[PDB]
């Protein structure tokens, strides 16, 4: 279990898709056009879990680039490093999805979804050891909740036995595009809650107001956000990326944070938050990591309780003083750990740090505390969804109202499936 | 305290001092793990049975 | 910050401590099953104590010490006496007793029988110390605190339990003038409130009547039976270079013959302290048992001899 | 003599298998390439170093060792390694996929796919033994690989090997060095299943090897490499007497007969005395009496827990170095007098010891100083169930909530075997309860 597959799926998708290649590509040594220019052996020595080998010695990602529309995978191939990918895994079609997830999953996107699987295909067989596939992707548009979840249910019949990972960018009203986000969202989240192992709740809430009140950004675009997610998804990948000593692949990491199967959307983090001179200490990473202003999901911790986590130290730092300060947080706050789970904070440590920070912590939460990002698009759906306001847009698509209220009450009960744990 | 059965030799020595005195068969088996393959393919079945509809 | 747990609602000695505790700002108490404790107030029976000190970066330490059952079962203590060369059959302090399973007077005990025909069965102190004016019996109750190092602290206060019924050789039935338990008496408090008679009043008795004191009659007798019972068990109990840390408090029970001569009669493990005596005892718990492992931000007498032979 | 073969299950096992040998290799004057100068019988021989290494026409000694995981990066360090030339390529056997800290993964999805091809690589090391003895497995407790496949291998060596002796070394599992979970699930399913196929198992709490390595080795946070160089010189303590000429512990068989008279409790307790940091300059050279007194301090211990709190049921120290029985004698009288040593009535009250005269040997650039003599305690102590109590604590804890279960049922396995495994463990809490008190 090396080899992991990536596809991007719409405009969300294929943008932090894009930032994910460009900070790991720096980070192994890979220039824009393939080349590596590294200098540690540690670089390359598991380059094989996101880069397939090509002639002349040159890398090239094991990534699928998918869209209903090319405006933004032409932008994708324009941008700074949009020539490392492979030419034949961008498969696009034409006439958009219109923030619809009906068009997504049942229309213009099942017409797509066969010529995206045989590139998936494609990648799969030579695949010495495939441990899974991860996807990028936001819920509140058409093609990327749609039709990635469409891919999604597709990927676990032809792969039943594979880990599926995502990042999943939770609309918000304040970074809003369209009124109907809340019913994409809804019917992508009952979609997530039966074929993923883990999903990364990136709430674009949590990540303007992370922009907005604690780095001082006052009008914070798309790139503002972003920075702040790609920050997380090299995090989360870095284990994987390097060693050090740790024997673990995507199954083993889902065993250890998954204690039960619906429940598997994650509460990510990162210190310290960018857009410096001074490096952290290891005390200042573990409680910034820990504090609800630098959370991704915009949750309040102390409203829950920690299933799960864990944390992954990058930089030149004391493994004993990370210890120390990983067991006075967990010491000194334990009422919000389960008893019922023994020993349920984990941590690594990677010498090789990132890109401008000496030194900088992931964070990642299963916490119950996450119910609070479904309580919220599920009020959100109800006040339009109590009028049927907007429905005409997908019952053109051929959907019934039946299959709204299926959704609405497949997420009350995963808030209410929360709500048991937090209480025992 | 008695030092009883001394043994020596060239490369040690041994003694005792007392202080005080007073399975399945491969058929079944390989039944029980072909047991779990029917639990692990009827599960698999239910999977790609739910996702056919 | 420390942390503590509770797993002993009964014990009024441990609810004031838990008070006390919380009351300064840098104890947080958790929930009975929680591991993350750095105290454990703990339970009388099978307090689990293999499940103690294996939680990494918690120095965690317990308000009883493990194998101390062996001073304070009546059966095992009178085992313990006979069987250590230490303490030995020809004990000065312990009345002659013996061990059968379920001047000729003994008692029965471990439901209570005084009498010469017929568990433990002890030699019955037939001409006891008695108070006047009542011509009545008493036993003295000392509270010992064993902290993490094995010092050996007696509380300065003690006191005496008293009978209010002249005390009969012929009438054994009678239970009120030979028991003198604090339970059994509740003409309860003639003499004194609540059948106490404390250390102050019990010294003047002795001045006044006997031309001795409490100090030189009994005391110096007590820490003699106190340390030397607890220094025999030091090796079977003791929590030096042990995992997890144990301190406890015990309840030794004393009468004094007609001669000034200190019996034991039990030891008591879980021992409840005299209404009075709660606020200072239970913070001296506080300060030399719990805040020497675990420091914030003299009540007790120490128990050392070192003579040279 | 009688040949045993080391079978290494997991990562855990593995990688203390390489330290075993490592040590065994310099302990006999066996070097790298596998030639053996002191030898003189070229190409065979009935020695007591025989029973762990064979023999090859070209001079070549080569351990009777099995190496298995059901992932290939472990293994693949060996194979590469120092000792590469050591080991026939049919002993290094690898899956492609792991059990992702998943027992029954291991036990029945991937174990199935592997088991025959690894009894068949077993059947290879038997069939060159003129008299095989048996089998030490080496794994942890709460690997997928080392718990699952494990005990269906040591199902099956009962049946292929119904005969034989079976001894384990079984590393018991600690938050501190590990970053699975669900381990309390593993040691419970595993314990179950493998507890009538074990003959004597020797349990390492990492927590105690991890400590020790703290307080007496000085290193500040230890490495596998640290603990596993510390685990190799106890199980070179433990299997001396097999490799070695003399009288005590010459056979597997006799390891049951002197540690384990009531079978279901064959966990011994080992004591190992003294460790000492080669970085300390001046170190004074402790006697007889103040290590064989050491042997009865719990930070030296390789699971913590109060021996004097339970009761024994046998005893042996195994020393090595400067040691004569007299000084053994008056070090045990001196004891006996201080400490808190009550056996079980029907036990005799008494040690069986074990004297060999060369040193410890310690790896080159290693972390333990060369000593004049140590000593290694082998008690089996109902103490020990004291590291039951908490495992099974914390199996209770999340098997009440069926945290994780999804994970064991999806490999196959049925909910029953968890509660029926908790329960074989409850009886034997009970077992050591009824002995000791
Ligand atoms: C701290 C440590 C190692 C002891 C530990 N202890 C428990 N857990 C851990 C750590 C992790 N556990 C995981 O399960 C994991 C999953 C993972 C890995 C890579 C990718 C993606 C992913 O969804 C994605 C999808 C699209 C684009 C980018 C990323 C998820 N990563 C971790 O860092
Ligand atoms: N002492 C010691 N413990 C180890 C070593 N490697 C892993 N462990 C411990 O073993 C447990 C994890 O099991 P592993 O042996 O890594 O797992 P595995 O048997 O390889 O099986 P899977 O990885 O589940 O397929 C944890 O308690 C670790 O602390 C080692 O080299 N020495
Ligand atoms: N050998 C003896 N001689 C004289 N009186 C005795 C005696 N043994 C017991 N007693 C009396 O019986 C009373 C109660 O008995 P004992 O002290 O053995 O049990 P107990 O459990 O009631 C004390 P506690 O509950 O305070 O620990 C004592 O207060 C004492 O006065
Ligand atoms: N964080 C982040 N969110 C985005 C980005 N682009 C779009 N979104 C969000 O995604 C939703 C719109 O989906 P989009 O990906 O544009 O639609 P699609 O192309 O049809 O899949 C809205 O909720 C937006 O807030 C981006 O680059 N970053
Ligand atoms: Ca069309
Ligand atoms: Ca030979
Ligand atoms: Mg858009
Ligand atoms: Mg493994």
């Amino acid at each position: 279990m090396r080899e992991i597959v990536h596809i991007q799926a719409g405009q969300c998708g294929n943008q932090i898709g894009a930032k994910f290649w460009e900070v790991i590509s720096d980070e192994h040594g890979i220039d824009p056009t393939g080349s590596y220019h590294g200098d540690s052996d540690l670089q390359l020595e598991r380059i094989n879990v996101y880069y397939n080998e090509a002639t002349g010695n040159k890398y090239v990602p094991r990534a699928i680039l998918v869209d209903l529309e090319p405006g933004t995978m032409d932008s994708v191939r324009s941008g700074p490093f949009g020539q490392i990918f492979r030419p034949d895994n961008f498969v696009f079609g034409q006439s958009g999805a219109g923030n619809n997830w009906a068009k997504g999953h049942y229309t213009e996107g099942a017409e797509l979804v066969d010529s995206v699987l045989d590139v998936v295909r494609k990648e799969s067989e030579s695949c010495d050891c495939l441990q899974g596939f991860q996807l990028t992707h936001s819920l509140g548009g058409g093609t990327g909740s749609g039709m990635g979840t469409l891919l999604i249910s597709k990927i676990r019949e032809e792969y039943p036995d594979r880990i599926m990972n995502t990042f999943s960018v939770m609309p918000s009203p304040k970074v809003s595009d369209t009124v109907v986000e809340p019913y994409n969202a809804t019917l992508s989240v009952h979609q997530l809650v039966e074929n993923t192992d883990e999903t990364y709740c990136i709430d674009n809430e949590a990540l303007y107001d992370i922009c907005f009140r604690t780095l001082k950004l006052t009008t914070p675009t798309y790139g503002d956000l972003n920075h702040l997610v790609s920050a997380t998804m090299s995090g989360v990948t870095t284990c994987l990326r390097f060693p050090g000593q740790l024997n673990a692949d995507l199954r083993k990491l889902a065993v250890n944070m998954v204690p039960f199967p619906r429940l598997h959307f994650f509460m990510p983090g990162f210190a310290p938050l960018t857009s410096q001179y001074r490096a952290l200490t290891v005390p200042e990473l573990t409680q910034q990591m820990f504090d609800s202003k630098n959370m991704m999901a915009a949750c309040d911790p102390r409203h829950g309780r920690y299933l799960t986590v864990a944390a992954i130290f990058r930089g030149r730092m004391s493994m004993k003083e990370v210890d120390e300060q990983m067991l006075n947080v967990q010491n000194k706050n334990s009422s919000y750990f389960v008893e019922w789970i023994p020993n349920n904070v984990k941590t690594a440590v990677c010498d090789i740090p990132p890109r401008g920070l000496k030194m900088s912590a992931t964070f990642i939460g299963n916490s119950t505390a996450i119910q609070e990002l479904f309580k919220r698009i599920s009020e959100q759906f109800t006040a339009m969804f109590r009028r049927k306001a907007f429905l005409h847009w997908y019952t053109g698509e051929g959907m019934d109202e039946m299959e709204f209220t299926e959704a609405e009450s497949n997420m009350n009960d995963l808030v209410s499936e929360y709500q048991q744990y937090q209480d025992a | 305290m008695e030092v009883i059965e001394l043994n020596k030799c060239t490369s040690g020595q041994s003694f005792e001092v007392i202080l005080k005195p007073p399975d399945p068969s491969l058929e079944e088996i390989q039944k029980k793990l072909e047991a779990a393959e029917e639990r692990r393919k009827y599960q698999e079945a239910e999977l790609l049975k739910h996702l056919a509809e | 910050m420390y942390t503590f747990v509770v797993r002993d609602e009964n014990s009024s000695v441990y609810a004031e401590v838990s008070r006390l505790l919380l009351a300064t700002g840098q104890w947080k108490r958790l929930r009975k099953d929680n591991p993350r404790f750095n105290l454990m107030l703990g339970e009388r029976n099978r307090l689990p104590f293999g499940r103690l000190g294996h939680e990494p970066g918690l120095v965690q330490l317990v308000n009883y010490y493990r194998g101390a059952d062996k001073l304070c079962r009546k059966a095992s203590l009178v085992k313990l006496i006979k069987t250590s060369p230490e303490l030995s059959e020809s004990c000065t302090w312990f009345p002659e007793s013996y061990v059968i399973y379920p001047g000729n007077v003994w008692i029965a005990k471990s439901g209570i029988l005084i009498s010469s025909e017929a568990h433990v069965i002890q030699k019955y102190l037939e001409k006891p110390l008695l108070l006047e004016p009542g011509h009545r019996k008493f036993d003295i109750r000392s509270w010992v605190l064993v902290d993490h190092l094995y010092n050996i602290y007696l509380y300065r206060e003690g006191v005496l339990r008293t009978s209010s019924e002249p005390y009969n050789s012929a009438n054994f039935q009678d239970k009120t003038c030979h028991l003198t338990n604090h339970c059994i008496q509740k003409n309860y408090g003639r003499y004194e409130e609540g059948n106490e008679m404390f250390f102050e009043e019990f010294n003047q008795y002795l001045m006044d009547a006997l031309n001795t004191t409490l100090e030189n009659s009994i005391l110096l007798q007590i820490k003699h039976i106190i340390r030397s019972c607890l220094m025999c068990i030091e090796p079977a109990i003791s929590t030096k270079h042990l995992h997890y840390q144990s301190f406890q408090l015990f309840g030794f029970d004393f009468m004094v013959d007609e001669e000034l001569k200190v019996w034991l009669i039990e030891v008591n493990g879980a021992p409840a302290c005299a209404q009075k005596l709660y606020a200072e005892l239970c913070q001296g718990i506080v300060d030399v048992a719990i805040s020497s492992v675990f420091p914030l931000a003299s009540i007790f007498i120490k128990l050392h001899h070192h003579h040279h032979h | 003599m009688r040949e045993c073969i080391s079978i290494h299950v997991g990562q855990a096992g593995v990688q203390i298998g390489n330290a075993c040998w490592e040590l065994y290799c310099l302990e006999h004057g066996i070097q790298p390439d596998g030639q053996m100068p002191s030898d003189k019988t070229i190409g065979g021989g009935d020695d007591s170093f025989n029973t762990f290494f064979s023999e090859t026409g070209a001079g070549k000694h080569v351990p009777r060792a099995v190496f298995v995981d059901l992932e290939p990066t472990v293994i693949d360090e060996v194979r590469t390694g120092t000792y590469r030339q050591l080991f026939h390529p049919e002993q290094l056997i690898t899956g492609k996929e792991d059990a992702a800290n998943n027992y029954a993964r291991g036990h029945y999805t991937i174990g199935k796919e592997i088991i025959d091809l690894v009894l068949d690589r077993i059947r290879k090391l038997a069939d060159q033994c003129t008299g095989l003895q048996g089998f030490l497995v080496f794994h942890s407790f709460g690997g997928g690989t080392g718990s699952g496949f494990t005990s269906l291998l040591m199902e099956r060596l009962s049946v292929d090997y119904g005969k034989k002796s079976k001894l384990e070394f079984s590393i018991y599992p600690a938050p501190q060095v590990s970053t699975a979970v669900v381990e309390p699930y593993n040691s419970i399913l595993t314990t179950h299943t493998t507890l009538e196929h074990s003959d004597c198992a020797f349990m390492v709490d990492n927590e105690a090897i991890y400590d020790i390595c703290r307080r007496n080795l000085d290193i500040e946070r230890p490495t596998y490499t640290n603990l596993n160089r510390l685990i190799s010189q106890i199980v070179s303590s433990i299997t001396a007497s097999l490799r070695f000429d003399g009288a005590l512990n010459v056979d597997l068989t006799e390891f049951q007969t002197n540690l384990v008279p009531y079978p279901r409790i064959h966990f011994p307790l080992a004591t190992y005395a003294p460790v000492i940091s080669a970085e300390k300059a001046y170190h004074e050279q402790l006697s007889v009496a103040e290590i064989t007194n050491a042997c009865f301090e719990p930070a030296n211990q390789m699971v913590k827990c109060d021996p004097r709190h339970g009761k024994y049921m046998a005893c042996c120290l195994l020393y090595r170095g400067d040691v004569v029985p007299k000084d053994v004698n008056a070090a045990i009288a001196t004891i006996k007098t201080k400490r808190s040593i009550q056996f079980v009535d029907w036990c005799p009250t008494g040690f069986k010891v074990g004297i060999n005269y060369q040193p410890p040997t310690v790896v080159p650039g290693g972390d333990l100083a060369k000593v004049q003599r140590a000593v290694c305690m082998l008690s089996n102590t109902t103490a020990i169930a004291e590291a039951w109590a908490r495992l099974d604590h914390k199996f209770d804890l999340m098997y009440a909530k069926r945290a994780f279960v999804h994970w064991y049922v999806g490999e196959g396995m049925e909910e029953g075997e968890f509660s029926e495994a908790r329960e074989d463990m409850a009886a034997l809490e009970k077992d050591y309860e009824e002995v000791g008190v």
